[PDB]
Parts: C-alpha cells; sequence; structure tokens
C-alpha cells in the first residue's frame, strides 16, 4: 500500500541485501518458495512494503540485484532463499568495475544503467502508491560505490518526491583491502550528501570487534558481520514493517530525524532485563560505525524496542540516559529522542533494541577519508586509472571540498549552544 | 573474462611449457585435453574456461600462442608429453632465430612472422565473449624475447588499444647468459614497450638461481628447476582468474591498485614458502610465517633491497588452508614494523585476496607440497637498483660503441640507443620522485 523498492549494486551490496531478505522473510512468514507458513496475522497486515503479491498467494520481494560481474549474482542464487527473487530482477554486467568508481559510474555501469531502472520502473508502476527506494552498497569498490550513485541520480530524475535511504559500508579507520578506497569513498559522499534523505553507516572494522569481542566468534567471516547488519537492518525497518504510527513510513522518519538537509547520516546500534537493553543500544562498543558518541552530540536519535515487555519501565529507562547524560543531546531541539515498540521479537531473541543516532561525532569518519584522500591526490597517485575514464582533476577537487564542508557543518552544530 | 597467453623465445616458451603442465595438474586436465570432471561439454562459463576452451570432443585448449623465430625450442613442444594439447595453429615457429640481437628481432627476421602471429592471436580472440587482456611471458636479454615482443606489443595496442597487456620478464643474470649484449637489448625492449604495458612483473634469474641453491639444496640449478619456480608466482597471480572464488583479484582489480603512475608499473614479486621436502617434513608454517617472509629480501625475485626504499602497494595472494581472521592479523602486525616503510601518498597500501585451492606440485619436482602459500606483488622503489645495475653496464659498452654496430648493420640508428637510455635515466629519476616524501 505503501511500498518500498530495494535495490543492491556490487558484491557487497548484494551479499548485505541477500540476508536482510532471509531475516525478513522468516520474520514475516516467508518460506524460501515464496509460501506464507506463519503464526499470527501482523506479519501480513504490512507485508506489501516489502513484497509484492502474485498469483496462487506467494510473495515475492521488491528487490532489484546488481552489479557488473556476474559472480555474486550466481551465489545469490544458490543461496537458502535465492529461489525467492524474481528472476527477471537480476541485472548484471560481466566486465566488472575494478575498484574504479569511475568504472561503475561512467562507463560499465552507464551500458547497464538503464536496463536496471526498466526493471525499477516496472517495480514503480506495479506500486498503489510508491514510499521511497532503499539501497545496500559499499563506497569502496566501483561497482556499488560508482554505479549505486548513478542509480540514486538516475532515481531522483524519475522519482524526484520519492524517498531516497540507503546502507553503505564505509571504509574502516585501520582494516582495508583496496587501495584506491579514500578516492571511491569521498567520491561516492559527495553523491550521497546531495542526493539521499537517509544514510546509515557501518564500517566492517566495528562489525569485527563485535564478532571477535562480544559474541566470541574466534575466527570471523563477512558470513558473521552480515549476520550483524541483517539484524540490525531488520531492527531499523520494524516500524516500517508492522503497523505502528511511529517513524512508519520512510518520510515521517526523515522528518523526525534529519533537522538539516545535508547532515542525514546516522550511526546504528543494536542489542544484545528492560535497564540492561537500554544501557547496552547506546554504548559505544555496540554501534556499527566507527565514531565514538562521546566525541560528538546527538541532533536525534530514534530507538526501537521489540517483544513483549513493560512499555513502564521502557518509557523509564529511555528518559534516565536522556537526563543522565545531558551533556551529549542538543539543548536546541527539545525531546528529540523517540522510542517506539513492537510485539514481534526477531528469531533467537526474546527483546531486542535497535538504535538509530544523528551524531556529530561522524565528522570523524569524513575527516579520516579525507585526510586519506588528499594524501593521495596532492601527488596524483592512482589518478590515471580514473582520468583514463574520461574524469578530469576537478570532479576530484569538489568532492574533497563538499566534504571539507560537510565536516565543517557537523562541527558547527556540534558546539552551537542556545 | 578471458585472457590469451603469449609465450615468445625460448624463454617465454619454456616458461609456458611449465606453466601449463602446472595449470593442467591444478584443474586436472590430462595430456590429451580431456578434463572428467566438466560436465558441461564443448563450452562453458567455469572460471577456469578464462584460460582453457573447449571442443565439442571434451577437449580443453589453452588460449596460448607460442611464437618463436627458430623451431628447436617449439618443436619439443610439438612432441612432448602435451603436444595434444595445443593446436598446430598455436605453435608458430620461422626458421632464423634472431642472433640475440634485438633489431634482428624487431625489423629483419620479426617482420617476416609478425602477421602471421596477428592473425592467430585475432582467431582466439573471435573466440571470446569478452577479452580482458594478453600475458606476454619473455626474456629482456634474446634477441626475439627483446626485439620480436616489443614490436607484438606495438601492434597490440594498434589491433585491441588501450586492453590490458602483462609482462613476464626475465632479467639478465650472468650466472646463465648466453649474450653479451643482453644489457643493449634489455634497455631497448624496456623504452621500446615501456609505454604499451600497463604492468611488467621481472624476475631476475639471479635470484630465483640464488633461492633455487639456498631453499631447494639444488646444487647447480638448470632452467628446468628455474620455471618450475617462477610458473609458481604465475600460477599464485592467476589463480584468482582461473578458480572460482569470492576473495579474488581480476586483472582491472589488482592493476588498479599496483600501479599508481603508468610509468611506475614494475612490482617485484616474492613467494613463500619456498621448501624442500625434508625440511618441510613435520613443519608445518603458518599465515604469519609466509606473510613475513614476504618482506624478506632473501626471498625476493630481484636482487634488490626493499628495506632502502618505500613500498607504494603491496598485493597479498593468499592460496590454500587461509582464513580472513589469520589475514587481518598478519597484515596487521606489517602496519606495525617500521622497518617497512610506505610512501607518505599510500595511506591504504594492501590489496587482499584468497583463493581456497591448495597449491600443486608437478611430480618430480622439488617443491614440497604445502598447505599454505603466499605471492606478494608489491610496487616498491627498491626496483630501481635494477635498472641502474642494467643502465650502468649499458653505459660502459656504448661509450666505446662496442658491438652496435650489428645493431646498425640490422637497419638501427645510433639516436634509437641514446633515445632509450635517456628514457632509463627518466625512469630512473620517476622512481625517485615519488619516493620522495610529500610537502
Ligand atoms: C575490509 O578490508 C579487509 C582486510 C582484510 O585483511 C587485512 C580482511 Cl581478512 C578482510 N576480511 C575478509 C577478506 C577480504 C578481502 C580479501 C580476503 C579476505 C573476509 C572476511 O570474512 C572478513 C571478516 C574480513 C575482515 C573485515 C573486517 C575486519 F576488521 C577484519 C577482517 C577485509
Ligand atoms: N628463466 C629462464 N630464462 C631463460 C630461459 N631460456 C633463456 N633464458 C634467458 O633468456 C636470455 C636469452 O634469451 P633467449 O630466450 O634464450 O633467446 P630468444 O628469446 O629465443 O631469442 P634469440 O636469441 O634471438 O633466439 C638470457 O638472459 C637467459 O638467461 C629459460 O628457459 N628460463
Ligand atoms: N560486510 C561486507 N562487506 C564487504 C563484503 N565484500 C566486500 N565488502 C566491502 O566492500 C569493499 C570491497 O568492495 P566490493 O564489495 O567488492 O565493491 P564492488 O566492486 O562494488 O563489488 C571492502 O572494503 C569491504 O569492506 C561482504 O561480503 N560483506
Ligand atoms: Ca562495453
Ligand atoms: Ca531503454
Ligand atoms: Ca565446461
Ligand atoms: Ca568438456
Ligand atoms: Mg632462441
Ligand atoms: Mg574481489
Amino acid at each position: 500500500m505503501r511500498e518500498i523498492v530495494h535495490i543492491q549494486a556490487g558484491q557487497c551490496g548484494n551479499q548485505i541485501g541477500a540476508k536482510f531478505w532471509e531475516v525478513i522473510s522468516d520474520e514475516h512468514g516467508i518460506d524460501p518458495t515464496g509460501s506464507y507458513h506463519g503464526d499470527s496475522d501482523l506479519q501480513l497486515e504490512r507485508i506489501n512494503v516489502y513484497y509484492n503479491e502474485a498469483t496462487g498467494n506467494k510473495y515475492v520481494p521488491r528487490a532489484i540485484l546488481v552489479d557488473l560481474e556476474p559472480g555474486t549474482m550466481d551465489s545469490v542464487r544458490s543461496g537458502p532463499f535465492g529461489q525467492i527473487f524474481r528472476p527477471d530482477n537480476f541485472v548484471f554486467g560481466q566486465s566488472g568495475a575494478g575498484n574504479n568508481w569511475a568504472k561503475g559510474h561512467y562507463t560499465e555501469g552507464a551500458e547497464l544503467v538503464d536496463s536496471v531502472l526498466d526493471v525499477v520502473r516496472k517495480e514503480s508502476e506495479s506500486c498503489d502508491c510508491l514510499q521511497g527506494f532503499q539501497l545496500t552498497h559499499s563506497l569502496g569498490g566501483g561497482t556499488g560505490s560508482g554505479m549505486g550513485t548513478l542509480l540514486i541520480s538516475k532515481i531522483r530524475e524519475e522519482y524526484p518526491d520519492r524517498i531516497m535511504n540507503t546502507f553503505s559500508v564505509m571504509p574502516s579507520p585501520k582494516v582495508s583491502d583496496t587501495v584506491v578506497e579514500p578516492y571511491n569513498a569521498t567520491l561516492s559522499v559527495h553523491q550521497l550528501v546531495e542526493n539521499t534523505d537517509e544514510t546509515y553507516c557501518i564500517d566492517n572494522e566495528a562489525l569485527y570487534d563485535i564478532c571477535f569481542r562480544t559474541l566470541k566468534l574466534t575466527t570471523p567471516t563477512y558470513g558473521d558481520l552480515n549476520h550483524l547488519v541483517s539484524a540490525t537492518m531488520s531492527g531499523v525497518t520494524t516500524c516500517l514493517r508492522f503497523p505502528g504510527q511511529l517513524n512508519a513510513d520512510l518520510r515521517k522518519l526523515a522528518v523526525n530525524m534529519v533537522p538539516f538537509p545535508r547532515l542525514h547520516f546516522f550511526m546504528p546500534g543494536f542489542a544484545p532485563t528492560v535497564p540492561e537493553l537500554t544501557q547496552q543500544m547506546f554504548d559505544s562498543k555496540n554501534m556499527m560505525a566507527a565514531c565514538d558518541p562521546r566525541h560528538g552530540r546527538y541532533l536525534t536519535v530514534a530507538a526501537i524496542f521489540r517483544g513483549r515487555m513493560s512499555m513502564k519501565e521502557v518509557d523509564e529507562q529511555m528518559l534516565n540516559v536522556q537526563n543522565k547524560n545531558s551533556s551529549y543531546f542538543v539543548e536546541w531541539i527539545p525531546n528529540n529522542v523517540k522510542t517506539a515498540v513492537c510485539d514481534i521479537p526477531p528469531r533467537g531473541l526474546k527483546m531486542s533494541a535497535t538504535f538509530i543516532g544523528n551524531s556529530t561525532a561522524i565528522q570523524e569518519l569524513f575527516k579520516r577519508i579525507s585526510e586519506q584522500f588528499t594524501a593521495m591526490f596532492r601527488r596524483k597517485a592512482f589518478l590515471h586509472w580514473y582520468t583514463g575514464e574520461g574524469m578530469d582533476e576537478m570532479e576530484f577537487t569538489e568532492a574533497e571540498s563538499n566534504m571539507n564542508d560537510l565536516v565543517s557543518e557537523y562541527q558547527q552544530y556540534q558546539d552551537a549552544t542556545a | 573474462r578471458e585472457c590469451i597467453s603469449i609465450h615468445v623465445g625460448q624463454a617465454g616458451v619454456q616458461i609456458g611449457n611449465a606453466c601449463w603442465e602446472l595449470y593442467c595438474l591444478e584443474h586436472g586436465i590430462q595430456p590429451d585435453g580431456q578434463m572428467p570432471s566438466d560436465k558441461t561439454i564443448g563450452g562453458g562459463d567455469d572460471s577456469f574456461n578464462t584460460f582453457f576452451s573447449e571442443t565439442g570432443a571434451g577437449k580443453h585448449v589453452p588460449r596460448a600462442v607460442f611464437v618463436d623465430l627458430e623451431p628447436t625450442v617449439i618443436d619439443e613442444v610439438r612432441t612432448g608429453t602435451y603436444r595434444q594439447l595445443f593446436h598446430p595453429e598455436q605453435l608458430i615457429t620461422g626458421k632464423e632465430d634472431a642472433a640475440n640481437n634485438y633489431a634482428r628481432g624487431h625489423y629483419t627476421i620479426g617482420k617476416e612472422i609478425i602477421d602471421l602471429v596477428l592473425d592467430r592471436i585475432r582467431k582466439l580472440a573471435d573466440q571470446c565473449t569478452g577479452l580482458q587482456g594478453f600475458l606476454v611471458f619473455h626474456s629482456f636479454g634474446g634477441g626475439t624475447g627483446s626485439g620480436f615482443t616489443s614490436l607484438l606489443m606495438e601492434r597490440l595496442s594498434v589491433d585491441y588499444g588501450k586492453k590490458s597487456k602483462l609482462e613476464f620478464s626475465i632479467y639478465p643474470a650472468p650466472q646463465v647468459s648466453t649474450a653479451v649484449v643482453e644489457p643493449y637489448n634489455s634497455i631497448l625492449t624496456t623504452h621500446t614497450t615501456l609505454e604499451h604495458s600497463d604492468c611488467a612483473f621481472m624476475v631476475d634469474n639471479e635470484a630465483i638461481y640464488d633461492i633455487c641453491r639456498r631453499n631447494l639444496d639444488i646444487e647447480r640449478p638448470t632452467y628446468t628447476n628455474l620455471n618450475r619456480l617462477i610458473s609458481q608466482i604465475v600460477s599464485s597471480i592467476t589463480a584468482s582468474l582461473r578458480f572460482d572464488g569470492a576473495l579474488n583479484v581480476d586483472l582491472t582489480e589488482f592493476q588498479t591498485n599496483l600501479v599508481p603512475y603508468p610509468r611506475i608499473h614494475f612490482p617485484l614479486a616474492t613467494y613463500a614458502p619456498v621448501i624442500s621436502a625434508e625440511k618441510a617434513y613435520h613443519e608445518q608454517l603458518s599465515v604469519a610465517e609466509i606473510t613475513n617472509a614476504c618482506f624478506e629480501p632473501a626471498n625476493q625475485m630481484v636482487k634488490c633491497d626493499p628495506r632502502h626504499g618505500k613500498y607504494m602497494a603491496c598485493c597479498l595472494l593468499y592460496r590454500g588452508d587461509v582464513v580472513p581472521k589469520d589475514v587481518n592479523a598478519a597484515i596487521a602486525t606489517i602496519k606495525t614494523k617500521r622497518s617497512i616503510q610506505f610512501v607518505d601518498w599510500c595511506p591504504t597500501g594492501f590489496k587482499v585476496g584468497i583463493n581456497y585451492q591448495p597449491p600443486t606440485v608437478v611430480p618430480g619436482g622439488d617443491l614440497a607440497k604445502v598447505q599454505r602459500a603466499v605471492c606478494m606483488l608489491s610496487n616498491t622503489t627498491a626496483i630501481a637498483e635494477a635498472w641502474a645495475r642494467l643502465d650502468h653496464k649499458f653505459d660502459l659498452m656504448y661509450a666505446k660503441r662496442a658491438f652496435v654496430h650489428w645493431y646498425v648493420g640490422e637497419g638501427m640508428e645510433e639516436g634509437e640507443f641514446s633515445e632509450a637510455r635517456e628514457d632509463m635515466a627518466a625512469l630512473e629519476k620517476d622512481y625517485e620522485e615519488v619516493g620522495v616524501d610529500s610537502v
């Protein structure tokens, strides 16, 4: 009825997206064949938000799968739920992007982008009232990084009055596997600042420390990290997939979270009594982005509690943390912490808490990236790979300036008083 | 996503003979081309199909071309154990070699056969749904390896434009050099090819020679011994293209992460572990141990001291019993060591990949079958030491114009010798500019 269109781009985006659909299909009682085998009926009241209903009461995800190389596309179809996706919604190239942002955005992704929008258009015309789009991808590669922001720019031109969400894996402070990630990330951030309403910042080093220190996974894998992201992605979309009134659609969420248009980058969190849950979700060690909330101030916050619990206890415990740590909440946005509760818990857990914070501490991430980027660009290192695809140097300078502006803006409000 | 190998001269052909032998053992391809495990007959989009084409009869044919200007070397292939593997058109031979003369390989004898080579290459390319680039195996020192390869590289740039070309070159070594003019041939081919190759992996025969003696107790190595060891480096690099995996690199990826500047595209490989069966016995080596071995100068493939230079990019290709957690810890330790210096314009300086297929050893070889191995491709400024040694030898002879008449007799002008040497002078200068700390 208020339908969302999902897109996953690149090896990272598709892997994360696939486990997202595994989590919520289970939560809504959909099996790999697309048939409902659930217990409660709240599972279906808002199923049409993320699923199309097709002949035979089979539910097919409203998902589009994209990548410039077919490899990860074939792994998605062989996975547990790979049977559920609409086979015509697999839009893949053969070349790959080679960690080159220009290839995904300008040359190799350009040849494939129209084939993607044709699937997007076909899904959107089948919506009673299209709500917005969400994208999963990484900013360090070339396909999800470069081609992802191209799709975002193209989609806005066809649907300029629709909300655009993204789940973006950011480069990490100390762990990297690609040399040119400072270039690819800085070029994508420039796009996201301008063409997205809400972006969730995820970095793998924080996820890995959780997997290794807290969950005690002695040899974590991208498989283990992705299970964390999919659990979080389920939590942040609970208010969109189950009956409720608070942040019940993408626009209402954005209006409560984004005081200033360019500062729409969020720090997610997940946990794991009621007092225990509330303490964890606020802890730095439960954040999926490598930024300390104690190094900034929260402009806005959204907490989602799932399972059967005493709302009185929850309401009382949320207020204590706010009144306990008044220094870390802006004084000029009154009542900027909003709490929602859903009776449906996740699988394996009886009580969960998901955290969405718009903290000025996120500037630290954009500073890390800017420092690395300038160190390369002052010497024009690795630049021939990009100018060789047709880019000019000034596209790099502008991307750097915009992020430096974004860092300045975050500091501006971190020190503002009443 | 397909690659065509071109093996030029004795060194390139004989190297390819070892590499393709290893590929067949890694994929279970028999000397007659049959691969029983393959159930898609006559075709397929399998990972091994990037290097092997298929016929309706179930044969698996290398996407390779062998070229030499004299038939002695390639005739072994035509009659060897793996003779059935290659279609006769793939093996190309003239009748009169280049006589250690770059000019004969490039102008006099080379032009006689260049057009035929391109035609056979073009027939391989037409058998492609999508072609990544070319892999060119040759030697800097030989007349055919230097003279004809340079002509082929230039022609490939025309017929295929900016499409990738990667070289595997053999740096001269007095231990086994069969020519006094090898310095001339190397400076000339490097200059002529310098702007056509996107990435060139050099191997110093002297380094291989010392590694075989030391690590494999080989008292007096032969080309057979050396070539098998080169095959392991070539196998590791291509492993990410031939075997199917989620943590792979491709030609485009690791090019984009190794080459910061077009002319600075000469990494030196390092392989680990290189061990004899006696020492391997009751001795298993960890991911961290082989990772540390890559930064020890003793194990390098070009005689140079990376400690006296700076790293601009490292590509670590692990294969075998390797887990991500081990890899991350090993690279984490390297980033703490101060004896390993990176330029100040490369904060993120590690490309990483894992393939889970274990290394293979040819029967009767000297290397032990290990469970996990690693190849590191590092672009360090120390490689310029190799250029300096070879430019000095060029200068000593050219100062007296020694042997230059053989090249002028085949059409060349003295200008090409200074022009080429000035290009090497600029390259030697470029390698020190990039090593200077930023303002
Ligand atoms: C982000 O850059 C990386 C660098 C790196 O080694 C320095 C590794 Cl091992 C990984 N990595 C890989 C992997 C990636 C590319 C090639 C081979 C292996 C697979 C995998 O399952 C997990 C969990 C990780 C990982 C992630 C975040 C960490 F904090 C620690 C380890 C990622
Ligand atoms: N590693 C290795 N190096 C070789 C081999 N064969 C020759 N070389 C080296 O190659 C150089 C000489 O070039 P060759 O390959 O023999 O000559 P060519 O390429 O056949 O060209 P022509 O001399 O004109 O016939 C010397 O530096 C040798 O050390 C080999 O089988 N393995
Ligand atoms: N969480 C997660 N991140 C990944 C995965 N694969 C790659 N990444 C991230 O994405 C970057 C590599 O980009 P990649 O996904 O290959 O980009 P692509 O070229 O668009 O496919 C790395 O820095 C990783 O942090 C995965 O399976 N899971
Ligand atoms: Ca094309
Ligand atoms: Ca069209
Ligand atoms: Ca097949
Ligand atoms: Ca077959
Ligand atoms: Mg010869
Ligand atoms: Mg990869």
